[PDB]
């Protein structure tokens, strides 16, 4: 429950762009298992911001 | 000999000009104290005992 994920953009073989953590407009509330978030007919989440 | 003599000139111009013009430019600007902006890429070693 509150999923937030620390991810990271990477490009090459191991050059990063950024590292973000899930902002609150990424927050999951439920991630039951066998299951994603967004539902697989829904359109995946949009991240693209660095401040909290 | 004497020879007077008396001129008298009447005249009238007309004109065209075609001016055509392709420039190009080039700039580049930059500020000193801001030159740089930096980005480290880098890990996190744990060598000792007790988790953190």
């Amino acid at each position: 429950y509150n999923v937030l994920p620390t991810t990271s953009l990477v490009l090459g073989k191991n050059q990063t762009l950024a590292t973000i953590k899930a902002k609150e407009n990424q927050l999951s509330q439920i991630l039951a298992p066998n299951n994603y978030y967004p539902s697989k007919n829904l359109a995946p989440i949009a991240l693209n911001a660095q401040d909290d | 000999g004497f020879s007077n003599s008396n001129s008298s000139t009447v005249a009238i111009d007309h004109s065209l000009s075609l001016a055509g013009e392709r420039t190009w430019a080039e700039t580049m600007g930059l500020n000193t104290a801001d030159t740089a902006r930096l980005n480290a890429n880098i890990r996190y070693v744990n060598t000792g005992t007790a988790p953190i």
